[PDB]
């Protein structure tokens, strides 16, 4: 009745490929995508440091 | 049988029957929102969508 809803800038499906990215970062790289480029590392060793 | 019309959650008429068949329409509010205009700036170009 004149009001209107407007979408989002991202869609949930763009919502969901930022937040695997975050989550693929995290679980190949550690901190260091946060510093920087992501460096590989392997996971017992990225929680070895944690 | 009895029933004329029908409301929305909100108050808001959203269906009728027609008095002289049985019928009974949905209503769709008239289509409205927005203009928006996209440009570049017009230090550059005066096209826009
Ligand atoms: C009303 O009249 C039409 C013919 O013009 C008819 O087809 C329709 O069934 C009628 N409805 C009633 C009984 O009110």
């Amino acid at each position: 009745n004149g009001l209107t809803v407007l979408p989002p800038l991202l869609t949930d499906e763009m919502i969901a490929q930022y937040t695997s990215a975050l989550l693929a970062g995290t679980i190949t790289s550690g901190w260091t995508f946060g510093a920087g480029a992501a460096l590989q590392i392997p996971f017992a060793m990225q929680m070895a440091y944690r | 049988p009895f029933q004329q019309f029908g409301r929305d959650i909100a108050d808001t008429t959203d269906a009728v029957r027609d008095p002289q068949t049985l019928e009974i329409l949905d209503i769709t509010p008239c289509s409205f929102g927005g203009v928006s205009v996209i440009t570049p700036g017009t230090n550059t170009s005066n096209q826009v969508a």
